[PDB]
This record gives C-alpha cells, sequence and structure tokens, in this order.
RNA sequence: AGCAGUAGCAAGGAG
RNA sequence: CUCCUGCUUAUGC
C-alpha cells in the first residue's frame, strides 16, 4: 500500500534534476529533513538591499504626469465599414408578404428609381473608376432582371478575389536552382496615423435625435407584480424613451438587418456572388416603414476556420461632397439630383472594397447588447444616490440631477456643459457602440492604461500623495499601443484634456 | 421474457469480429471512459451553429413511421415539412413542430408530468402565495455562507441519496450493506410501495427522487434570516444597494 | 463643441465610472498563423533570465542541461529580472512560516492530503480541459487521450487492472521500465517505438497561441501538457489546494472580501503614536518564466518530511517531469518570392536546415536557442508555463509576505496567482524606503521580480485587487462577460430557461441591478425570437412558421397560455428566474394544446426543462469523406457497447460504475444471476433457459476464440 | 486590390 | 503567363 514503483530510468532522472549543491535526491532529502534557519539570512537581504538603485517618485513635488504624445503625421481615415454621418435613404411602405431581403431590394428597384442612376466613368478621386462602373452597371442590370447572381466577369473576377492567392507548396517537392526564385519571408508591422478631426461630429451627430421613431427591435414588457419590478419597469421604459430615437439606432438596425442579412447569406451561399441590400425599418408617422442605405455584394466565403475575411465591395448613397482626408478610401462618383423638401440637391454614389470575417459577424450582427452596459452603469448612478439618501428620490432624481460633459473649443478651463441625468444615457449608449466598432489590440492596452492614470486621478481627488516607481517605461508602455485606430487616439486626448480639467483643482499634472 | 431479447442482442454483438476485442479486455470503470469520445474539440460555437441550422429548409432529424402516420406532405400554401433523403430517418423543418403542436393527436398525460416535477411546481405554489411591501433603499451586505436551499422535509447529505436509489430501484448490484440502512429501510418499504408500477422509466425515477430528497446545499452571499424557504427569494429580496421585505406569514 | 466622456469622474468615483473603461463588448483578438516566434520568445527569454552559464552534461537526454539554482552570475542590472532561487533562503522563510502557526503543520494538512489521495478513482482525471495525445500527435480530450493510453498499455504488455491512482502512477512509471512500446497508427496499423523516445514523449508539451484573451497588445502562447504528467499535478493541486484552504492570506478558493476587510481593520488596530500605513498595488511580472521547479522539489521535499513514505517519494515527480519538458516548436513558417506569387511552407522539423531563409528577429532568437534544440521540440528545464501549478507559487507569495527580520515596522497583505497587495507600517518616509526595497530585496533573493510600471500605493484603502478597485469605502464589481449569456445553443427549450439561470447566477455573484437583469432578459428574449423564427401571434411577421400560427389561432381559447417557442407572450419576470416557462404556463393552456404538445408519442424527441421541444439536429457532411472516418466507426463501436452495458444493468447512469475483472463477464455472470432470481420465482420453462443458456455458452465460446 | 497586424486569409491542380 | 472543375431558398416585437 505504501510502496511505490522503484523503477530504473526515473532514479537516474530524479538524481540528475538536482541543485547544483547536492549530488543526488537522498543527500536532498537529508539536509531538507534535518534544516535549522539562521541570521545570516539578514546579512543577504541587506547585502541585496545595498545594491538596489531604486527610488520611489512621489506627486507633490516632481508631478511629472505630462500629457500623452499624439503621432503628428497624417490624419487617420474614416475606416468604419459602413457610412454613419453621410448616410441618405430612400423610403416606402412596408410590405408583409414581401419581406425578404432580395424582394426588399426588388421592391426598391421600383421604388428608387436605378434608371436615373447613371454614373460617368471618370470619378472625382479615387483609384479604380472603369472597374466600378462596369460592375455598378452589371449589377444594375442583375437588379433589373430580379436575379440576385452576378455572372463571371473581369469585373467580379478583379474586386472580389478570385485566383489572388498564393501556392502552397509543401515540403515534399520544391526543385532547387542556382540563383532563381530566391525566397524568404519579411515582416513590416502597422503604419502611424495622426489625430483625426471628424470624431467629433460624428459623435455630436450619433446622440442627437433624428421624423422616423423606433428604430431598434425590442420586445415586450412582462407583466409587473407589487415589488420593485415596477421600478425596473420604469426605468427600462424611460431609458427606451431616449434611445430609440437616436442616429446611433438606425446604425445599430442597420448593422443588424444588414449584416445578418450577409451572415445568412454567407451561410447558404459559398461560392456563388450574391447581392444584398443595406437597408433598416422603422416607424414614420406610426406606418412601418424600411429604409435603404447601399447595395453590398458578397465575395464567395468559403468559411473554413472562424477567420477568412471575405470580400464586400458596398455602393453607398451619400448627399455631400467628398473629402481627400475623411474619405480616402473611397472611390467618389456622381450620381445624379434628388429633390429634397423643406430645393433640388445633389446625389454622390460612394464606393469601397472591403472585408467581413465569421469572427466579427457575430459580434457586429448581435451588437443589440449594448443597452446592458449603458443601463447598466445608469442604475448604478442612480442606485449609489439612493443608497447615500435613503429615501426614494428616484423619479425626481433624473430631473434635478446634472453631469458635466463637452467643454468648448476655444477654452476649457471650468468651462463645462452640464446636462441632465436622464439625457446622459444618449452619450453613454454612443461610446458602448464605439467599443464594438473600433476594438483592436490597441483599444484593450489603452484601456488598461487609464484604467492606471484613472487610479491616480482618483488618487488626487482625495490628497491621498500617490507615488510611482517608474515613470519611463509607462509612458513607454502606453505609447506603444497608440498607433492608427481612431477612437484611440480621440479618447487620449480627451484624456489629456481631462488633464488639463482636472489640473485647475488638484496639483499633479501638467498644461 | 426480456432475457431472451438480451441473450439476441448479446449473442448478435459476439458475432461481430473486431469487436470481441473491445469487451473482456477492459475494465468496469472503463465504460465511464468509454462514455466520452466526443472528438468534436469543444463545439466553440454552438449558438453560431444553431442560427446556421434553423436558417436553411430541412435541419431536423425525425422519425418517420410516427409522422406519417397523421402528419401532412405538405401544407396548404408550399410550406415543406419532409424529405426522402437519408438508419430510417427523415429530415423535417421546424414548421412541422408548430404544425404537430395545432393540428396534431393528443394523449392525457397530466397526472405524470404533474406527478414528476414535484419539486418545482412546489416553487411554483410557494411563490404565488407570497406577498411584498415597500421598498428600503438602505446600505446592505454581508458574506458567503453555505445554505441548504430547498424546503425539504428529509435532508440527506448527498450520500444516502445515491446509496437510497441503489437499494430502492435496483438492489442486484447496489452496494456492500452500511450501517446507514435501517430507518432508511424502512423509508424504502415506504418507497417501494409508489414506484413499483409506473410507466416512469428509472432514470427519469432516480432523477425525480433526488429533488425530493437533497437540500441544495450552495456557497451564496446571504443577509438577515437564514431559512430556507426564502433563500429562492435570495435575488428578489434584496441586492447591494436596496432590499425590500414585507412577508408576514 | 467639443465632447469628453470622462468628465463624470471629475464628481464621481472609481467604482461606478469603471464599468466605462471596458472594452467587454467587442471581438476579441485573435491570433493568426503559426505560433512558433512565441514560443521561442518565451523559451529564449527563459534562458535569458537564467543569470549564469553553468552548463551539466546529461547521461539520459542528448542534449546539454543548464542549471537554475544557487549558480548566480550577479549583473549590475539587478531591476532587470532574474530567475534564480537561493534554496536556504527560501526554507528559511518556510521554516520561518511555520513557526506563525502551528507545530505539526505540514503533517496535518499532508495527512488530510493523502486521506484525499487513496480514495480517488482515476475517472476524475477524465474530468479536465483538453490534453496533448501523443499517439497522433494531436490535442484531444482528456477521455480520448487516456483511452489511447490506456489502449497503449493493454496493446504493448499485458492487461490493465488497476482503477485507482496509484496503481495507475505505478503503470506510467512501470511503462518508463519497457523496452519497446507498441501502439497504433493510421486503416489502423500498429507500430513500435523504443525506449529513450518514448522519454522524450511522454514529457513533450505542446504549446499554442492563447485565444480570446482582454486586455494585451502581445499575444502570448499557452502550453497544454500531455497525459503522464496530469494525475501528479493532480496529486501537488490537492495538497497545495488544502495548504491553501488552511491558510489565511490567500485568496484562490473564495471569499475575497471579508479577509481585506479583517486585515485592514486588524492593522489598523495595530498603530503607534506616529506610524501609519501606505498600501502598495503590485504586478508581478514574467511569472511563469521565474519560477523554477526544483524549489518545487526543495519545499516539497520540506513539506514532507514527516508524512509517509508513499507520499514522501509520490510528491516528488511532477517537478521532476518539470525540470526536463520539451516544448512543441508550432508548425514552422512560410517562404515567398519577390514577386509573392509562390509560399513555400518549412515545418519546425527542418527548420535548422532552412535557417538562412528566416529575418533578423527569427535568426536573434534562433540562435540562442539552438545548442538546446531537438528535432522537433526544444528543452525547457526552468520554465513553468501556463496550465501547470496555480495553487502552489501563492504558497510562495505567502513566504514572501510573512518575513519577519528581528522601530517597529513591518508589512502584511494578501497573494493571488501574480496580485498581491502590501499593506506597510512605518514611521517616517525614508524608513519607508527601507522597508519596500526589503520587500523587493526578500522577492528578488526568492525569485518573484515586481513590475515598477504596473504598481503604485497610497496611505488609505485605494488599491486593486483581481479587477475590483476597492475604494475608501465602496466596492466595484467584476466586469463579467456578455456573451455568456446566450451559449446554449441546442433545443427550443434549453435555451430561454438556460439565459435565466445565467441571469440569476450572475444576479447573485456579481451585482446586477435589477434593471440590467431585465434589459439583458428582454434582449435574450429577442435573440432567442430571432434565432428560432418564432414572433407573437398579435405581429405581422409573415414567415414559414407564423402562417400555421396565425391560421390555427382560433382553436386556442386562452391566448396568453401558449409557449414562447409557439408564439406566446412573456410571462417570466426578474421573480420567477427559477421557474421555468412551462412549468409557470401550465395553469393557463387548453387540454387540447397540453395534450398536444407534450405527447411522449413524437416523432422529434423519440427515437433542466421538461423535454417536449428536444430535437436533434443534423450531423455534417465533411465528417464521412476524411481519412478519419474509422474513428467515427470506433466511436459507433462505442455507443453500441455503452447501449449493450446500459441494456444489461438498469440502474449504472446513477452510481459509478467501479469493477475490475471485465465487463462482459459481469454480462454473463449477471444475465445467469438474473436468469436464477427469475428463474425459481418466474419462468419455469425447459426451452426458454435451455436456449438462454444455449445463447450464453455459444457466445462465450465465440467470445473466447 | 482588400481585410488585418508582428502572420495569415483572399478556390484547387498541371506546365 | 496558359489550361481544366460545384448542389445548400435564407422572412426581427
Amino acid at each position: 500500500e505504501l510502496e511505490m514503483y522503484k523503477s530504473k530510468l526515473f532514479i537516474a532522472m530524479r538524481d540528475e534534476s538536482v541543485p547544483l549543491p547536492y549530488i543526488n535526491y537522498e543527500h536532498l532529502r537529508t539536509r531538507c529533513e534535518t534544516f535549522k534557519r539562521n541570521q545570516a539570512e539578514c546579512e543577504a537581504k541587506v547585502a541585496d538591499v545595498a545594491s538596489r538603485l531604486k527610488i520611489k517618485l512621489e506627486h507633490l513635488e516632481e508631478n511629472k504626469l505630462r500629457p500623452l504624445e499624439i503621432p503628428k503625421e497624417k490624419e487617420a481615415p474614416y475606416t468604419h465599414k459602413f457610412l454613419m454621418k453621410d448616410a441618405w435613404f430612400f423610403a416606402k411602405p412596408h410590405d408583409s408578404e414581401r419581406a425578404q431581403p432580395q424582394q426588399i431590394l426588388y421592391d426598391f428597384f421600383e421604388a428608387a428609381n436605378m434608371g436615373f442612376m447613371t454614373t460617368s466613368p471618370k470619378p472625382i478621386f479615387g483609384k479604380q473608376g472603369l472597374m466600378y462602373h462596369s460592375l455598378w452597371g452589371q449589377t444594375k442590370r442583375a437588379i433589373k432582371d430580379k436575379r440576385n447572381e452576378l455572372e463571371p466577369s473581369e469585373q467580379r473576377d478583379f474586386l472580389c478575389g478570385i485566383g489572388r492567392a498564393s501556392k502552397k507548396i509543401q515540403e515534399d517537392k520544391w526543385q532547387e536552382s542556382r540563383e532563381e526564385e530566391f525566397k524568404q519571408e519579411e515582416t513590416k508591422g502597422a503604419a502611424k496615423r495622426g489625430f483625426p478631426t471628424w470624431f467629433n461630429e460624428e459623435w455630436l451627430w450619433a446622440m442627437r435625435d433624428s421624423k422616423i421613431g423606433d428604430w431598434i427591435p425590442m420586445a415586450e414588457m412582462p407583466p409587473c407584480k407589487n415589488e420593485m419590478e415596477d421600478y425596473a419597469k420604469k426605468m427600462c421604459e424611460e431609458l427606451e424613451s431616449k434611445i430609440q430615437g437616436t442616429n446611433c439606432a438606425r446604425e445599430m438596425s442597420k448593422l443588424i438587418h444588414t449584416i445578418g442579412s450577409l451572415h445568412t447569406e454567407c451561410r447558404n451561399f459559398p461560392g456563388k456572388v450574391k447581392i444584398v441590400p443595406i437597408y433598416c425599418r422603422g416607424t414614420l408617422r406610426g406606418e412601418s416603414t424600411d429604409c435603404l442605405f447601399g447595395i453590398a455584394i458578397k465575395g464567395k466565403s468559403h468559411l473554413n476556420k472562424d477567420d477568412g475575411m471575405y470580400t464586400v465591395v458596398t455602393f453607398e448613397f451619400s448627399t455631400e461632397e467628398p473629402n481627400p482626408s475623411k474619405h480616402e478610401k473611397y472611390t467618389v462618383f456622381e450620381a445624379g439630383t434628388v429633390p429634397v423638401e423643406a430645393k433640388e440637391k445633389k446625389l454622390f454614389l460612394y464606393c469601397r472594397t472591403t472585408g467581413m470575417s465569421k469572427l466579427k459577424n457575430d459580434w457586429f450582427s448581435k451588437c443589440r447588447r449594448c443597452l446592458i452596459p449603458t443601463m447598466e452603469t445608469v442604475e448604478q448612478i442612480v442606485l449609489k444616490e439612493c443608497a447615500l439618501k435613503e429615501e426614494n428620490r428616484v423619479s425626481e432624481m433624473l430631473e434635478n440631477k446634472r453631469a458635466w460633459i463637452a467643454h468648448e473649443n476655444g477654452e476649457n478651463l471650468t468651462r463645462l456643459v452640464s446636462t441632465k441625468l436622464k439625457d446622459l444615457c444618449r452619450m453613454l449608449i454612443v461610446t458602448q457602440f464605439y467599443y464594438c466598432i473600433y476594438n483592436d489590440n490597441q483599444l484593450e492596452g489603452f484601456c488598461n492604461e487609464q484604467k492606471k492614470f484613472l487610479m491616480f486621478l482618483q488618487a488626487d481627488k482625495d490628497s491621498k500623495s500617490a507615488f510611482t516607481f517608474n515613470q519611463k517605461g509607462l509612458y513607454e508602455k502606453i505609447e506603444e499601443c497608440i498607433v492608427s485606430n481612431p477612437l484611440c487616439i480621440f479618447l487620449a486626448d480627451r484624456l489629456n484634456k481631462l488633464f488639463l480639467v482636472a489640473k485647475s483643482n488638484g496639483a499633479k499634472y501638467f498644461e | 421474457s426480456l432475457l431472451l431479447t438480451l441473450a439476441k442482442e448479446y449473442a448478435n454483438l459476439t458475432k461481430d469480429k473486431k469487436s470481441c476485442k473491445l469487451l473482456s479486455q477492459g475494465t468496469v470503470s472503463s465504460y465511464t471512459t468509454f462514455k466520452k469520445w466526443t472528438t468534436s474539440r469543444k463545439e466553440k460555437n454552438p449558438s453560431l451553429r444553431m442560427r446556421w441550422a434553423m436558417g436553411s429548409k430541412f435541419p431536423i432529424m425525425a422519425n418517420r413511421e410516427i409522422l406519417e402516420e397523421a402528419g401532412i406532405p405538405e401544407q396548404w400554401e408550399g410550406i415543406d415539412l419532409w424529405s426522402k433523403k437519408d438508419l430510417g430517418m427523415v429530415l423535417a423543418s421546424p414548421a412541422a413542430i408548430t404544425y404537430w403542436n395545432f393540428c396534431g393527436p393528443g394523449v392525457d398525460n397530466s397526472s405524470v408530468i404533474k406527478d414528476v416535477y414535484k419539486a418545482k411546481f412546489m416553487k411554483k405554489e410557494r411563490w404565488r402565495e407570497t406577498l411584498w411591501g415597500p421598498m428600503n433603499f438602505e446600505l446592505v451586505g454581508k458574506q458567503r455562507r453555505v445554505v441548504e436551499t430547498q424546503p425539504v422535509e428529509i435532508k440527506l447529505n448527498q450520500k444516502e441519496i445515491k446509496e437510497l436509489t441503489m437499494w430502492v430501484l435496483f438492489e442486484d448490484e447496489a452496494n456492500l450493506a452500511s450501517k446507514f440502512i435501517q430507518e432508511n429501510f424502512s423509508l424504502v418499504l415506504s418507497l417501494r410501495e409508489l414506484y413499483k408500477g409506473k410507466a416512469v422509466n428509472k432514470d427519469v425515477a432516480a432523477f425525480m427522487i433526488a429533488h425530493q430528497f437533497s437540500p441544495e446545499k450552495r456557497f451564496l452571499p446571504t443577509f438577515g434570516p437564514i431559512r430556507p424557504e426564502r433563500m429562492e427569494l435570495l435575488h428578489c429580496l434584496g441586492g447591494d444597494f436596496w432590499k425590500i421585505e414585507a412577508v408576514t406569514a | 463643441m467639443e465632447i469628453n466622456p470622462y468628465l463624470l469622474m471629475l464628481n464621481n468615483d472609481i467604482t461606478s465610472m469603471i464599468s466605462l473603461t471596458y472594452p467587454y463588448t467587442g471581438a476579441p483578438p485573435m491570433s493568426h498563423g503559426t505560433s512558433t516566434k512565441y514560443s521561442m520568445e518565451t523559451v529564449s527569454r527563459t534562458y535569458s533570465y537564467s543569470r549564469t552559464k553553468k552548463e551539466v552534461p546529461s547521461g539520459i537526454f542528448p542534449i546539454e542541461r543548464r542549471k537554475f539554482c544557487n549558480t548566480i552570475e550577479d549583473k549590475e542590472n539587478l531591476e532587470k529580472p532574474n530567475g534564480n532561487v537561493d534554496i536556504n533562503f527560501m526554507l528559511s522563510l518556510a521554516e520561518m512560516l511555520e513557526e506563525k502557526m502551528g507545530k505539526g503543520f505540514f503533517k496535518f494538512c499532508a495527512n488530510e492530503a493523502e486521506a484525499e489521495i487513496l480514495k480517488m478513482h482515476f475517472s476524475k482525471l477524465t474530468e479536465g480541459r483538453q490534453t496533448y495525445d501523443w499517439t497522433s500527435e494531436r490535442n484531444m480530450p482528456a477521455a480520448t487521450a487516456l483511452q489511447l493510453t490506456v489502449d497503449a498499455i493493454q496493446e504493448t504488455q499485458g492487461t490493465f487492472k488497476g482503477t485507482t491512482m496509484v496503481e495507475y502512477c505505478n503503470k506510467i512509471l512501470e511503462m518508463m521500465d519497457w523496452p519497446e512500446v507498441k501502439f497504433k497508427k493510421v486503416t489502423l496499423m500498429i507500430t513500435k517505438i523504443g525506449r529513450e523516445e518514448f522519454i522524450k514523449r511522454i514529457c513533450t508539451i505542446n504549446t499554442m497561441a492563447k485565444d480570446g484573451e482582454r486586455g494585451k497588445y502581445k499575444r502570448r502562447a499557452i502550453a497544454t501538457p500531455g497525459m503522464g504528467i496530469r494525475p501528479f499535478s493532480k496529486i501537488v493541486e490537492t495538497l497545495a489546494q488544502k495548504i491553501c484552504e488552511r491558510l489565511a492570506e490567500s485568496g484562490l478558493p473564495v471569499e475575497k472580501k471579508a479577509k481585506l476587510k479583517t486585515t485592514v481593520s486588524s492593522t489598523n488596530s495595530k498603530l503607534q503614536e506616529g506610524q501609519f500605513m501606505v498600501n502598495i498595488t503590485g504586478d508581478n511580472s514574467k511569472w511563469n518564466e521565474c519560477q523554477q521547479p526544483e524549489a518545487y522539489l526543495a519545499m516539497l521535499a520540506y513539506i514532507t518530511k514527516d508524512s509517509s513514505n508513499l507520499m514522501k517519494d509520490l510528491c516528488s515527480v511532477a517537478p521532476t517531469l518539470f525540470c526536463n519538458k520539451y516544448v512543441k516548436m508550432g508548425q514552422g513558417f512560410r517562404a515567398k518570392n519577390k514577386r509573392k506569387t509562390k509560399e513555400i511552407v518549412i515545418p519546425a522539423k527542418k527548420m535548422k536546415e532552412r535557417k538562412e531563409l528566416m529575418n533578423a528577429e527569427w535568426r536573434d532568437l534562433f540562435e540562442t536557442i539552438e545548442p538546446y534544440m531537438d528535432g522537433e521540440c526544444c528543452f525547457l528545464g526552468g520554465g513553468m508555463l501556463m496550465g501547470m501549478f496555480n495553487m502552489l507559487s501563492t504558497v510562495f507569495g505567502v513566504m514572501t509576505l510573512n518575513y519577519r527580520e528581528e522601530r517597529n515596522c513591518y508589512w502584511t497583505g494578501l497573494q493571488s496567482s501574480d496580485d498581491f497587495v502590501l499593506f506597510c507600517i512605518s514611521r517616517t518616509w525614508p524608513e519607508m524606503e527601507m522597508t519596500i526595497l526589503k520587500f523587493i530585496a526578500v522577492c528578488k533573493l526568492m525569485g518573484i521580480n515586481m513590475s515598477l510600471e504596473k504598481s503604485y500605493g497610497c496611505l488609505p484603502e485605494l488599491f486593486e485587487f483581481t479587477s475590483m478597485f476597492f475604494s475608501g469605502d465602496f466596492v466595484s464589481n467584476i466586469a463579467l462577460e456578455l456573451p455568456a449569456f446566450t451559449t446554449a445553443g441546442m433545443n427550443e427549450g434549453t435555451d430561454f430557461t438556460a439565459a435565466m439561470s445565467v441571469i440569476r447566477t450572475n444576479m447573485i455573484n456579481n451585482g446586477l441591478s435589477p434593471g440590467t437583469a431585465l434589459m439583458a432578459l428582454r434582449i435574450c428574449l429577442q435573440e432567442f425570437r430571432a434565432t428560432y423564427r418564432v414572433h407573437p401571434y398579435d405581429s405581422g411577421v409573415k414567415n414559414h412558421r407564423m402562417k400555421i400560427i396565425r391560421k390555427f389561432i382560433e382553436t386556442i381559447e386562452n391566448k396568453d397560455g401558449l409557449l414562447i417557442s409557439d408564439g406566446g407572450k412573456l410571462m417570466n419576470n426578474i421573480s420567477s428566474l427559477h421557474i421555468p416557462e412551462e412549468i409557470l404556463k401550465e395553469d393557463l393552456m387548453d387540454p387540447s394544446y397540453r395534450n398536444r404538445v407534450f405527447n411522449p408519442r413524437n416523432p422529434f424527441t423519440q427515437f433542466a426543462v421538461v423535454s417536449t421541444h428536444s430535437f436533434r439536429t443534423r450531423s455534417n457532411r465533411t465528417l464521412l469523406n476524411t481519412d478519419m472516418r474509422a474513428m467515427a466507426l470506433e466511436e459507433k463501436r462505442y455507443q453500441v457497447v455503452c447501449n449493450m452495458y446500459r441494456s444489461v444493468f438498469e440502474s449504472a447512469d446513477v452510481n459509478t460504475p467501479i469493477g475490475s475483472m471485465s465487463m462482459g463477464e459481469a454480462i454473463e455472470a449477471k444475465i445467469l444471476d438474473r436468469a436464477r432470481t427469475q428463474f425459481e420465482n418466474g419462468i419455469i420453462g425447459g426451452e426458454e433457459y435451455s436456449e438462454i443458456k444455449r445463447l450464453i455458452e455459444d457466445a462465450k465460446r465465440q467470445r473466447l476464440s
């Protein structure tokens, strides 16, 4: 029972892996069974203290919390897959029988007149004009014949990649040649950009109310007892009355319908290029209507693994003049004229080739789950308030309480805009939506390090005299993950402006 | 007459050549590691493959001879319910599930269903007959305890329950005789007068016995009184910043 | 007008405005391509931290061996992390540790551990994560790799009759003595392998890339061991599990909130007239490259000094398997021409021959790892990778936090896997520099490197421990994963109730305020409805399943008793998250509807909630066209034999079927036993008993031949 | 081209 | 650069 199998190779293996002042495991076991400590331990400890050269860094005397180094280079372009602020939609009443996306596409082919959708073969700017012209004409006569399958021509054989793949040769035959096909490997990394200036107008536009009403497909309310449930119900209803009308709701409905449709087309038909509309659904004057924002084209996705990055060709509808700084990756054509009643303004068609993935389809398509973290946060605020006053003051607290946001541009020192608390969730849902779009490695590392600086600012608010051991390597770690993400550079700039506003009262920062 | 059927099955499976090297070569416990041969890695996206499954036309594996007894090949307007592609098992659509749920035959089995799930209908009966009141809006919080959370009247400790289901259902290979038997063997005399003649399967019977005898003790944050009856009311009575309780009875 | 979302923190705390700074909502980062450079960085970074060149030649392995203990070359850069442990220093900390609580501490904890070793069956090894199967050299679940290991034992020499932990471990140590091991390759041929290659194969640990880790810019390689290391690691994790459960300055098993209240409340009552306390949040960097298993061999040689003779040699094997472990180096790299047209694949085997086709960083990492390379693997002897001893290094943290130097200035705190919170009590600030540099001194001597970039401190409680930012009075919660709400995906009945179970368990453990629960419940309701194409009857949805429901709604009398999966409304709430939908709705259903849905004669379910919508989706199509079709035949045969053993023992899934003779012999003796018991009080007929007896005897002669 | 970031995908085979 | 090869009907309170 108390006998382990004493083998031959293991007893030669255990005696080989002993520390260096020991010969065998027997001598080490007899020394460890007969061990008594001494007071030469403190001599080695202080002998480790003396050869250290390490000092702590205070903040009340050497407040070197400098602002971060935003790169002074070329401006980061607009890299979202669709258009947020420059969108234009055609509307029609929704038919219940005609509900599949191809039937919506056909009913908008007779509804939105594509016969007036004439494009010149010379674009305003971009890279490739003739391929997008022949591709747009081919998909326009493809929708005209009421079938969504592009016949193989050189335009689709050039845009969605067919045959553009390397020949993966295994190491069984290589047929070596003297100084011919000299092969090796090389990596580069990521390119660095600068501060985007277009992000403020899309933030302030994204939380602005749009008259089309409900956008997001929520569900019904369960029945309520005489419990706290009414309270929860009340909160939901009030928060719902803020988030159904905003433009972030329109973008979320756009990603859900459009990307869900592309997702089902990626399951049902690999190896065949389909034509998928880019649309929404919302209530206009009570009438349930659907919109149409663009035309998307699949790229014969054979999704073997969770990756794969298939090619989507996007034709978008816009009614504003383009910009070679913001709209850098587009291939802006001109489409025509649209009568807009308050006279008949222009119409610009945009073009962009891009890619999706199978792992970024479930997190984009199922992005209706951004109302947990905003409702989660707001209810944390209200429950802290009623936890601090011990009285049912919630309905008057959501009206008589301010929240400081949105300092102006010319000045920042103590010039802040206090809003109502029920409006605040608007801004909150905006940032959660952006956390789904611009999620990279850089946003993750930047959010860890900004949690560190939030801990430093909380140490500043209560005068606790915090300290740090190494400030050089800290800023060598934060500035490493600020390269090309627009949200990371933007939130770094707003972290610096948070340090500028907080510098006027607490003293741990710079100008 | 079941032993002749088991003799035909056991004589049937020893006819195979390479299967004789499987049995009588392993151990009795190896049946456990004969149960799991899941060659898939993790099934890392279940809802994703489920939404990809429900998007097709015929995702479901359904039996043929039961559905052809009463079902119809196609519905009143083009709704497909049947296939002829393949054991004799036929693929089908969930419109046949809702069509079975609205235009199918019915067998009265309310007593069996209302006797298997007595613990959960006891939870509904205890939930419907309570009364609440106003909230408090105060700071609350307490450490984590190990609480039995079910209003049982027997209170066994997860050791006489497996042994109890051995010495009630099938006693031919139950257990070595311990000293925990005697009064629980009077309880065996009570239980064999109940589970003798039923249409309930022995796995469903062993399921439904273990939910009336086992107080589920978990490691949960509790506060106030530690009565078990308000332990399914744990998440409803109070959180971290709020508390609501006015239960009289 | 500019806009700043951070300004709420001007008049709030970090306990409410901290869930705003988590990007736990978007897509996680995945890895792409090979994971060879991460393994080269981990192994070469491990050898760079060894601080020595003392190499010892080996007689078993054909590669050199570098020592990691008591061989230091003291560089001037001591702030750089070291990987060298002084064994007399840490044994002095162990003797100083056991003199704090009790006298027979290690004897009591070791007798509890050995009290739980001898009552353990090895099927607990099948209740684990993925392991490395060396038969086909892949990543498999634990039952499949264990079954291929036992298949190699019963195929090589004799059979297996162990059914315990200790006899299976002695079976593996018996396999180390075998001169030749025979197994099966792929169409199931039988191959053989020698003795030293079996030693090279039993200690092989597979490395891959960690997918889905929120919070890093650079990726990291995670490691999965084989099967012959896992039960010994289970032994060591039970011993260190009982040690961590017995101690009072650790937080691994979990309450993690009461202990900090007792040490902040208790150590603030130990102050003099001029002393004060400063707490420091730290974060130990390079934790998986500075914990050598030789110190585990020394301390695990010290704990079991008076335990037994079986435990004294049984808790001194997994460090010896960790002192000589191999590392799978991924699958190589790829090369291409100047035109970027043809791209050859170079595996990890021929990386030595194709050495001159690499980059600058690949050759810099490869020339520092070259005298330790095997053909496919690498020889690591001082690392402790992820997926290994976790409850044992926390004991080293408690050994650092219980140092006694003899003023009255000292420290305490709390330890986790790589997160410590340290409370310092002293009188002046240069004395604070003395005590903190003594803490970095004792951690630096013992082998624990604090990161100087991710550490800070304050005077009151404003510290950080396992992503719960504790302020002066309030407590922030763990930002939970949003994908865990919908991960069932198996049935029209086990999705909504499973999601209500996830909302309940996230409500009890975490905070999860009620409006968040109702919002997440309603969103998971909408994703259920959109997933299974079932909408309410008053809606205007017209698909292939709502035409039947809209057509046949006139037969149903009570309309709010229909299920959610059949076009009903919502009746569950926050106060009904423990009651399923069917059991809540059966008090209002029509009798034709309730007798129609719950009919067990259904073509879908026939062949924890009520099984009435339980269908099985169809299988794939490429599972019977590849070269692994015969493995699906093998699991078919396994399910046939398991259906036979289920058909013999009518109650077998309730109790664990222990036994060590055979399966078919208990079948035959069982049919004879119930044939006699049901014979004498029962049957009575000559042709039936003689026919069953004839089939048992003919099946026994067929099985024996 | 494009997605993407420390390396892959963007059908396969033959010359 | 040149030449040969494919089925999967998708409906947001």
